[PDB]
């Protein structure tokens, strides 16, 4: 991909005491045209990984096919494909990151930003980022695009350092994620009101909520805004 | 003379003797069977325990292709692994191009064309395996058997190995007695029975039973190995059925 066509906006995520949460809206934009709705940008892998992808949608579908074939291959000649030798979030990340950096180095990137989120076999929380440059980093909160500018400041007021992760409950984290989604719908011109949200909990497994909607929006004060300065009516 | 020294050479009868020698290599192997049920297929294989140093339940013999195909083979096991690798490549290619998982007849013909190509030149050796495979696709259940010559057909039941003859006899009995078709669990039980029966040709060594199945209702069209309680139930059925 040399320039993106159908694109998806921010993907937000954070860690909490027993797992991770990741969310993304269901919109595929075509420039300034909000062309496709119902576009699922969260790719669940196994019972312990969710991959949130933003950027070129065709490249995202290519990554979907890649993850599908990766699951199929790990199943081969693997009597423990559902137990000890099942796919881990770190495996899926490292694979995607290798691919991203190899495509960048071959001067033909996958025009994406990716957040892999899940729970390891030992219970640890995995949350890591990789983009079209091969850049990787990890933090208690992770967001792409506009989220990085708006979701992270909010989400970081809950988990500012590693020590805050045990203190954070799943309810607090999900509330923060939904509020950040509302803020993005307020201020991101390439966002949608409908979004999907995935929880990866080391006890309850993978919870996948689709067709969510931004609720409890404040719009009343708009009636009190007249003109742009001196106008009174 | 010397017509059997080089592969892909025609004898004056019109035969390829190297393929027949590969068939002998196949007949030297252990017994493996497949049974087509009402909504799926069942695969079973006997694994000789040469020594108790062998780890039980490990050394798995049945292989999976894509997520819906099961393959078992009798003969040179590494040749079977090579064939299964090629088949996995073929299925992956088919899915990547056409989105849908590869239909069972299509996969059968892929394997068959590969094995046949392995009889066209003197620079390659025929496969020393007979392969029973199949699964569930959009057109239902399919069971196939493929010979070292590249020949392959669809079967109600199939069997190869040293005990292939008694297995075929029992399969013909099962076919005659059940014109309506077997259920997946009944087919698993009958596969266990036929494996235990055909083991008598290797009676001097202990054997371990390995079963897998792909049923539209019991496994949701996916290939899964029969283990745990169902495997023990089939083992007990066979045990009290040999008496």
């Amino acid at each position: 991909t040399q320039q993106p066509i159908v694109t998806g906006t921010s993907v937000i995520s954070m860690k909490y005491d027993n797992g991770v949460i990741i969310a993304a809206d269901n919109l595929g934009s075509y420039g300034s045209l909000l062309r496709f709705n119902g576009v699922e940008r969260l790719i669940p892998v196994g019972d312990n990984t969710v991959v949130g992808i933003s950027g070129d949608i065709s490249d995202m579908q290519h990554i979907e096919r890649l993850l599908k074939d990766l699951v199929t291959e790990n199943a081969y000649d693997n009597p423990l494909a559902d137990a000890e030798e099942a796919l881990e979030p770190s495996y899926i990340f490292e694979y995607l990151a290798t691919v991203m950096y190899q495509r960048r180095s071959k001067m033909n990137p996958l025009w994406n930003a990716i957040i892999v989120a899940g729970v390891q076999s030992n219970g640890d929380q995995f949350l890591r980022y990789v983009n079209l440059l091969g850049v990787t980093y990890s933090s208690p909160t992770l967001a792409t695009g506009f989220g990085a500018h708006m979701a992270n400041p909010l989400l970081r007021k809950v988990v500012d350092r590693e020590s805050d992760i045990p203190k954070t409950t799943v309810q607090v984290a999900e509330e923060a994620i939904v509020n950040a989604m509302r803020v993005l719908y307020y201020r991101d011109a390439r966002s949608s009101r409908n979004f999907s949200l995935a929880i990866i909990d080391k006890n309850t497994g993978l919870t996948f909520k689709k067709n969510l909607q931004v609720e409890n929006m404040k719009w009343d004060f708009a009636k009190d805004i007249k003109g742009y300065g001196t106008q009174k009516i | 003379t010397g017509y059997d020294l080089s592969n892909s050479v025609f004898s004056p009868d019109g035969r390829n003797f190297q393929v027949e020698y590969a068939v002998k290599a196949v007949e030297n192997g252990t017994t493996s069977i497949g049974i087509k049920c009402n909504d799926g297929v069942v695969f079973a294989v006997e694994k000789l325990i040469t020594s108790k140093l062998l780890v039980p339940q490990k050394n798995v013999k049945i292989q999976v292709v894509d997520r819906h195909i099961g393959c078992v083979y009798s003969g040179l096991i590494p040749d079977g692994r090579h064939l299964v690798n090629r088949g996995r490549e073929e299925a992956a290619s088919f899915k990547k191009l056409y989105k849908t998982p590869i239909p069972i007849p299509a996969f059968a013909d892929r394997l068959g064309q590969y094995v046949q190509a392995h009889t066209l030149y003197n620079s390659v050796r025929p496969f020393g395996v007979s392969t029973i495979f199949g699964g569930v696709d959009k057109n239902g259940a399919h069971l196939y058997m493929l010979e070292p010559s590249g020949s392959y057909w669809g079967y109600k039941g199939a069997a190869t190995g040293k005990g292939r003859q008694s297995a075929k006899a029992e399969l013909e009995k099962l076919v005659d007695h059940h014109p309506e078709g077997l259920s997946a669990r009944e087919a698993v039980k009958q596969a266990a029975k036929i494996i235990y029966l055909a083991h008598e040709d290797n009676k001097e060594k202990d054997f371990e039973l390995e079963i897998s199945w792909c049923s539209l209702s019991e496994t949701n069209g996916l290939h899964k190995f029969v283990k745990g309680d169902l495997l023990q139930e089939a083992i007990d059925f066979a045990q009290k059925e040999i008496n």
